[PDB]
């Protein structure tokens, strides 16, 4: 990043996690939303129009981020995470999504996911004879209460 | 047939801003030296001339290009205000060249290109004070018209006498000072306006803003359209309302009128040339031709003709047609196709074998008339 | 623009802003809307049809314009703008969207966005190994109370 | 020309331009193309084959003409024309493609190329050491709206 | 050069670079390409054929130039340039393509290749036993943003 001209590229997205999500394919659905509000009023006892107040500022939204593990293997890392929550333990954890530069030693952007994050879904891919380009991917859905840069 | 050959025919002695630039002759409160005619905007104009303190008409006619459509205009100063002779028909609003000195006057503008109209706001400024006899006025208006005829690409704005009824204008028009020329036009009623330096009213000639309209008109539509219905922005009122029984007598003799219309405001209505020649009766037609000439002459500007040769004829024919076909594609010309809409000819019959010095003869047809 | 024939081209859209949105990819969702109204009546005690009055004229609509920054970099310009609003300060600002001519010194069209404009969203792109043509774009959503030419 | 039978031969292409280019070898792909459009319409309530309206008359197509200059030289003529274009300084030209018969004095065919004449591409030839049969040619590609016979 | 008529011939391509390559046979596919864009517009409320705006003026295209080295040798020059690129160590170079003609002292044409010049591909020739006419050539493909005459 010697010039203002480059932008971060999909070089090496990776994750800080205590659960061994060691190798991944991709990360998606990541966003930051502040909810707005809208009120319309009539003006102060005179011949002018009403006003629109859109400078009102309600709280911050929460969501979840899709995580795709390349595929099934013999190591049931995500399966146990979901089992602990189904069993009733508040088995949540902090996570860190990292964006990395062309020269990988440079790691400028990180997003902190709240300690209350947890897994609600595990989804299998389709298994069909002869598909060839279908390679048993797994989709993990994690709820993120709060995301901070 | 207007020149279709050259800037000059017998001798090849010769070896932008747009139609909105015009020139005005009159006195300044202060002003620069009077000879170096300058062209500028209101903002700089007032800084050099003065805030109406001299009681001169240029101070007000200048707004014609600033409180109405415009950009910049040329001003000939003549001389300035007395503290705290110029009223003669010889100096100032006169052909006051100075024996090839380009001194203030119609002569001082001979060396200046890019002028479409010339006005003389102070000619009648001293009509009463300077005893400007009728001829003293007539001689100047004739000098202005002649100037315009000689330059060939600009027209004269002619003022009516200061205060008279319809009968009296029918009189000077037909009996004492008709001018009969394709290079001039006149409007009749005087316009009431104010003067912020001291108060609510002054009377001014139907110029200034009246000319501001031409600049506005050219921006709205091609010069082909006449400003036969347009608002004299900045006007307050008119000295007289001229009724239909009077319009019946004045329009046939080339006198344009401005009227207060019941629901439309103060507008210019007449649009005739102060000329006896049927061909040039309409102002917008006379203007269309000056418009085409300025642009085509600047475009095909080659200096010192090398060899009289068909190859040059071909370059010329091709360039003139390329220019004119757009007038047809656009709404300016009449006809179902270029075939009828316009005509260009340049070959050995316009440029015969004698080939003496300048050739480059191009014959052209507009709608009906031929150049 | 020597002729009536040309039209403005996507030569150089740019923006007046105090927040350093120095380089951009694009601007979208820009519109001007006056709300209409529709009433139907029966005619004046005679054998003629009713009328439709659609010359009624309610007030002017407000919206937001999408802004896309080429991509993530180490300079967190937009992130702080959204943080200030989430924190509760009415951190709004005036903006100017400029349309530029082929010969760029000519800058004929400008749209003024009201001083009450603010950022409600920051959205990340997808991060997937090997995508190559996916280059970590960021989407910024700004609410514009009033837009004037 | 001297006889009713003979067909013009390749004596020489010749060009008018406001740019002082001097010598060329050829002119390619010159054409006059009108667009065709059509419909199928059923007959006059008689079970007879319908009609093919193949004489509907559309507008005229636009294209470009390619020229090859005899070769590279120290001249900057084609380079500067394209530089004005790339720089955004409108600088179109009026062209005239001329065919001269066995008689160089006789120039019976001349084609108008609208002033639009605008250079878009300049292409170099191949530089291969030892390929002692080749000279370096330049290709100039000029786009035009209208061609008139 | 000595006469007004002659066209430059393939005397030699020659190159400036910050990398010490020594001998080549050729340079392919060098071009200057401006992008064209257009519209069709209806006439001034007159039933006359509309106009084709074919002089709208877009930005300039970017491409790459292919070179062939005389042949494989023990030199590692082209290999290391590509290795820095693949390793993520920005290492672009400034190039100068010079078509020296006749007098090697006289170099009338020199083309600038922006520093972002960056090697993307290295391709080997075919190795066939007994094909005793062939030598092994190397193909180096270099991408560039900007070329200036």
């Amino acid at each position: 990043m010697s010039l203002p001209k480059p932008e971060d590229v999909l070089v090496a997205p990776n994750f800080g996690i205590q659960i061994d999500g060691v190798m991944v394919e991709y990360l998606n659905s990541v966003s930051n939303l502040q909810i707005e509000q809208d009120v319309i009023r009539y003006q102060q006892n005179q011949g002018t129009t009403g006003r629109n107040n859109v400078t009102l500022m309600p709280g911050v939204a929460k969501d979840g981020s899709v995580q795709v593990e390349r595929g099934m293997s013999q190591s049931s890392v995500f399966t146990q995470w979901i089992n602990d929550s189904m069993a009733g333990r508040m088995a949540t954890a902090r996570k860190n999504a990292t964006i990395i530069v062309m020269d990988y030693e440079d790691n400028p952007v990180k997003r902190w996911n709240l300690r209350n994050a947890w897994c609600s879904k595990v989804v299998a891919g389709t298994l069909k004879a002869g598909d060839t380009n279908a390679l048993t991917e797994t989709i993990t859905i994690v709820f993120e209460e709060l995301v901070v840069e | 047939m207007p020149s279709y050959l050259s800037p000059g025919v017998y001798v090849e002695e010769v070896a932008g801003v747009g139609t909105s630039v015009a020139a005005f002759v009159g006195l300044a409160p202060t002003g620069p030296l009077n000879e170096p005619t300058l062209v500028t905007n209101w903002t700089q104009y007032v800084a050099a001339f003065g805030d109406f303190t001299g009681g001169y008409y240029l101070a007000h006619s200048v707004y014609g290009f600033f409180n109405n459509g415009g950009s910049a205009a040329y001003v000939v100063r003549v001389g300035g205000s007395a503290e705290d002779q110029a009223e003669s028909a010889h100096p100032g609003p006169a052909q006051y060249l100075g024996d090839s000195s380009d001194r203030t006057g119609f002569g001082g503008l001979e060396a200046i290109d890019e002028i479409s109209m010339v006005a003389v706001p102070d000619l009648m400024a001293a009509y009463q004070r300077g005893a400007i006899d009728l001829e003293a006025v007539k001689a100047v208006q004739l000098g202005l018209i002649a100037h315009c005829e000689l330059m060939g690409d600009r027209v004269a704005i002619i003022d009516p006498p200061p205060n008279q009824n319809a009968r009296q204008i029918r009189v000077w028009r037909q009996e004492t000072a008709g001018y009969d020329s394709k290079y001039a036009a006149l409007y009749y009623p005087w316009i009431k306006s104010f003067d912020p330096a001291t108060g609510q009213s002054r009377l001014v000639p139907p110029s200034g803003h009246v000319a501001g309209i031409w600049a506005r008109n050219d921006s709205e539509r091609g010069v082909h359209k006449a400003p036969a219905n347009e608002v004299v922005r900045g006007a307050v009122d008119l000295e007289l309302q001229i009724t239909r029984g009077e319009q019946d007598l004045l329009n046939p003799i080339g006198v344009n009128c401005i009227r207060s219309f019941p629901g439309r405001g103060i507008r210019v209505w007449g649009a005739r040339t102060l000329s006896s020649d049927p061909a040039w009766r309409y102002l917008n037609i006379r203007r269309y031709f000056n418009y085409l000439e300025e642009s085509i002459l600047i475009g095909t500007q080659w200096v010192v003709f090398e060899p009289n040769d068909h190859n040059l004829w071909a370059r010329i024919r091709r360039n003139v047609s390329a220019f004119l076909v757009n007038e047809w594609r656009n709404g300016a010309l009449f006809g179902q196709s270029p075939d009828q809409a316009y005509y260009v000819k340049c070959d050995e019959e316009t440029n015969p074998p004698e080939s003496v010095d300048l050739g480059r003869v191009v014959c052209e047809i507009g709608i009906a008339p031929v150049k």
